[PDB]
RNA sequence: GGGUUCUAACUCAGGUAUAACAAUACCGAGGACAAUGUAUGGUGGGUAGUUUGACUGGGGCGGUCUCCUCCUAAAGAGUAACGGAGGAGUACGAAGGUGCGCUCAGAACGGUCGGAAAUCGUUCAUAGAGUAUAAAGGCAAAAGCGCGCUUAACUGCGAGACCCACAAGUCGAGCAGGUACGAAAGUAGGUCUUAGUGAUCCGGUGGUUCUGUAUGGAAGGGCCAU
RNA sequence: AAUUCCUUGUCAGGUAAGUUCUGACCUGCACGAAUGGCAUAAUGAUGGCAGCGCUGUCUCCAGCAGAGACUCAGUGAAAUCGAAAUCGCAGUGAAGAUGCUGUGUACCCGCGGCUAGACGGAAAGACCCCGUGAACCUUUACUACAGCUUUACAUUGAAC
RNA sequence: UUUAUUAAAAACACAGCACUCUGCAAACACGAAAGUGGACGUAUAGGGUGUGAUGCCUGCCCGGUGCUGGAAGGUUAAUU
RNA sequence: GGCUCAAACUAGGAGCCGAAGCUGCGGAUUUGAAACUUGUUUUCAAGUGGUAGGGGAGCGUUGUGUAAGCCUGUGAAGGUGUGUCGUAAGGCAUGCUGGAGGUAUCACAAGAGCGAAUGCUGACGUGAGUAACGAUAAUGCGAGUGAAAAGCUCGCACGCCGGAAGAUCAAGGGUUCCAGUCCAACGUUAAUCGGGGCUGGGUGAGUCGACCCCUAAGGCGAGGCCGAAAGGCGUAGUCG
RNA sequence: AACCGAUGCAAACUCCGAAUACCGAUGAGUAAUAUCCGGGAGACACACGGCGGGUGCUAACGUCCGUCGUGGAGAGG
RNA sequence: CCACUGUCGUUGAAAAGCCAGGGGAUGACUUGUGGAUAGGGGUGAAAGGCUAAUCAAACUCGGUGAUAGCUGGUUCUCCC
RNA sequence: UCCAAGGCUAAAUACUCCUGACUGACCGAUAGUGAACCAGUACCGUGAGGGAAAGGCGAAAAGAACCCCUGUGAGGGGAGUGAAAUAGAACCUGAAACCGUGUGCGUACAAGCAGUAGGAGCCUCAAUUUAUUGGGGUGACUGCGUACCUUUUGUAUAAUGGGUCAGCGACUUAUAUUCUGUAGCAAGGUUAACCGUUUAGGGGAGCCGUAGGGAAACCGAGUCUUAAUAGGGCGUCUAG
RNA sequence: ACAAGAAGCGAACGAGGGGAAGUGAAACAUCUCAGUACCCUUAGGAAAAGACAUCAAAUGAGAUUCCCCAAGUA
């Protein structure tokens, strides 16, 4: 895997970009449809745990 | 256990998107003063990764 | 080596293909941006509804149909996209 | 800020005792040197670990390696040879934009120096010239040549195509903003076009609210430009 | 010339005839003075050339003796080996054929010889090339290190 | 003397010559150091290098690279 | 081979031969097509050379459950023939041999299939009854014993060594030394013989040697010095 | 030297200029098509016979391209 | 004690010998016994010689099933 | 938030020279330990060290009294024992290579991968009213026909490998991940370690799916770029 | 000059003192191999570690060790 024979592999032509965020994960996004396996009706983030 | 062992290079110049993989271009970071404001311009920005090359891409990096 | 008359002459390079020519001949359907001729000079002019670029390649301004004429007082050929 | 001296650290592979080696004591000789530890510059095939390309009518030697133009190339594209020929690794704030205006090379005739040819006048003269730069293809609406004003050699983009394994490369109407020239319709996103080029990594610089390891910052990082 | 390529240089000697030898010449491709120059008695299982003697070295081999070889009795290997009912020629053919084509020849099987072929046996060519192979060696290749050396600090103090 | 087992030689050694180092805890060598050799020796000695009896001798070049000596100037580490 | 109004050449014509091509007949198989509809059936159409390679369907072997089953001394496995069946891998049956185990069916798991790797181990071929039988110092004959004598014992003769091929040791070996007995293997042949097998015997020291006392080179080395550890060196000594 | 008139030649000459080939449109019939997405590859030493060439000597069972057929991987005559 | 020449031997009597000759043979001699130097080390009158039939880096074990873009081999059957 | 420069501290964790009990879709004598056997032996090496081969009579020795040939030998034949003695001690079974003996046919005028398709003759069995078929053996004569593997553009190749036989010998295992099939559940699916009187039952930690855009903050069927609500990029309108 | 101990051997596991290279990077030096092989010292049925001069940043937790996740994430 990265190797193809000897020019400079895909990887290696591209530039790296971007940073790693350490709030993303920490944030969970939920659905609607999910909604169905609280137990009660108050929905906050101990609720959703 | 034993795990498979992301391409931590490839992963930092590959990003999931729903349908492939998206990257940044070439030849953009230095000497831009010869190239003309269209190669400025249309190489700044993301493109997709080729369907030629892209199960490659699946292989260096199997988790995103 | 006898006779001697050999000796190395250095003309062993090239430069790369230009792929230039008619890509869209008369009479087919045309989209406006497509190109029709990529070229050296004006061997083909833009008629009307055909625009020409800073390489002098002629494109389609508007849909229609490419159409090749030799017409004008110089004898030149024509390339021209008639909205058919 | 340098030298002289001293002895008390330290040294003796010096003498006298201690059976012997060593140690110890004293005497003697040196002496803040020498020597050693850490750090540091030099030297260092004494020794180690390695590298020292490919193409190629075998290899070596020589030549070549990227880009552009012509031919080979078989009237679409493409197409090889250590096949035949040449160029490039730049230049220009005008040699770009626009508006306006102009037309060349030569030949002959006449005319001071002055001729074969300088400058002037006349008649023929679709380019036999020019086009910054090789060649090919173009060029009168001139793309060639001048003048005035200028900065579109813009910013955000871009329908659609060419080419293409990818990474790249090429052309592009149209839209928005801000202009330049024009009386205006308009033209202008560099130059007649095709060579004038080099990915990523890393590091620097100009900007930016994006992030900011308890929190506020900051460092660092990200994004845009170079 | 242990050096000289051209080259068997040229001239002299030696031989009937001498690319070697000896003497000389100097036109030293590319001698030369302690990686010593030129000689040198003696010494050398040292190199070259030339003689006497002597010879089966040879013309040109002959005879003879012993040990094998050959036969019998006893013991009893070897390498090799896809399988063989294993001929010549001219062709053909992965390009030099016992095996294919055409043709010629040839009754079956031993023994003593022989080595022209079976691209005969033996050793995964040592020559040549290749492999991002190895080793060892060299250096003003690179990068290190030992060793040697420089200075600062420490062991390390006092006075003028 | 030598390539035990294809090379015995013109190769190595050799007496002799020269240069150079070394003042003694010598230079130099083994060693990690202690401890050794050099040497229970002492510059007529010991080490390294070259040459190689003897006879006649051994020319010129210090630009390069070494080696030895010198420090006016330039540059220059740690450290501060 | 042979061929000359051809069995040569040119131009025509008519027959025929000639392939795994085409057709005829029988059978299998892939894909698609109308339906009792999963091969439930009858067909039809187009296909079915094949390396690398991709896809599909199976055979056999060892082991587990099925199985405290079923088979088996009226003969298991294995071996060796024969017949028969299937497209194949292969199945079934059975004669003989054998003498105590085997395994239907369906799943499940693999040390699951060999001709090649100058593959590994064992056995056995070819060469071939061929080379050779190990210094060319040499043997002949008469008796004896014996199953058998060129080789053993005795005898006469002959030849060889004799600064050894004769004697004494050290080293090394370890019973090979002597006698009786045997001849399978060993001895490059035979063997009655032997350094072979088997069974007994044999080595007697104050003076020969070792041990012992002493030390050389060189070891080890209370304390001692040095060194991450291990250890290195070293004095007195103690070995040698 | 030129200029006129006859007369030849050229891959890097062209006042000209096919056949094919290529890019499109329309239309029948025939055909186990074309395209896209994904799983698994193998291959990237090719060879000869034509045709058009370069190179060589219009030499080579030579070499390098293009193009077709066969072999590769294909028996049979 | 050596090893200069030749024949033989080359699946040898012998993994270096025999035979006929050859060299040194009071010396830088030959030899017995014991001891010392150990692997990037030793030793070398120097051939990269020798260091247990092994030497441009011994042998044994271990890392180790080193790696090998190379060569060889790769085992039942049928259908597309 | 906690107080270094004082010292301690069980359990849950790691392991097997071993002792006991028990187990195995582990091997079965080329396997399994190198070693089922007098094996770390023989043997090789100065040494460190390397390192084999080699199991089975029979239920019970009842292991063959005695006789005969031979050398009081080996070996055998009788007798006897035994269910069996081509179970007789080299002993269960006894394959192949390889070597003999017997019978039938062919073969000494004919050129080659040794076969194949035909095919005369001969020999031998079973039927049959008696040479007519069928089965078996042989193969005169004719046609065709240059092994296999590997590697190659291409091999009968005079290119590689194999003397033969027998036995062994090469795509595995663990984990991660992706796609396909199948099964269960299904906008949900599933637990892991552990506990457990242990394939159950519990354990929801976690993982995947259900939303994307953007470097990110952030927003979210949207989002990013932008001055732009324009354009464009990436998404959207289920099955996991 | 008197008593008590030690010595040496023997599986693996622990702690500690030293510490490669083959290999991979399709070369190779940073890096990897790997703190592995090996050498050396030494213990116990285990050893080590162990009670906060530790985390956390939530509504806080509360020594050491070991297992599954977190996560092939940062």
């Amino acid at each position: 895997a990265g190797f193809e024979g000897g020019q400079t592999p895909l990887y290696r032509r591209l530039p790296k970009f971007g940073f790693t965020s350490k709030m993303a994960m920490t944030t969970a996004e939920v659905r609607l449809s999910e909604l169905n396996k609280v137990e009660g009706d108050v929905i906050s983030v101990a609720t959703l745990k | 256990k034993v795990k498979m062992k992301t391409k931590s290079g490839a992963a930092k110049r590959f990003k999931r998107t729903a349908n492939g993989f998206k990257r940044k271009q070439a030849f953009k970071s230095h000497i831009l003063t010869k190239k003309s404001s269209k190669r400025i311009r249309q190489l700044r920005g993301l493109k997709m990764v080729d369907k030629s090359d892209e199960a490659a891409v699946r292989r260096m990096c199997p988790y995103i | 080596a006898h006779k001697k008359a050999a000796g190395s002459s250095r003309n062993g390079r090239d430069s790369n293909p230009k792929m230039l020519g008619v890509k869209i001949f008369g009479g087919q359907a045309i989209v406006a941006g497509n190109i029709i001729v990529r070229q050296r000079g004006t061997e083909f002019h833009a008629g009307a509804g055909v625009g020409m670029g800073r390489d002098h390649t002629l494109f389609a301004l508007n849909d229609g149909v490419v159409k090749f004429a030799t017409k004008g007082k110089f004898n030149r050929r024509y390339v021209m996209v008639e909205e058919a």
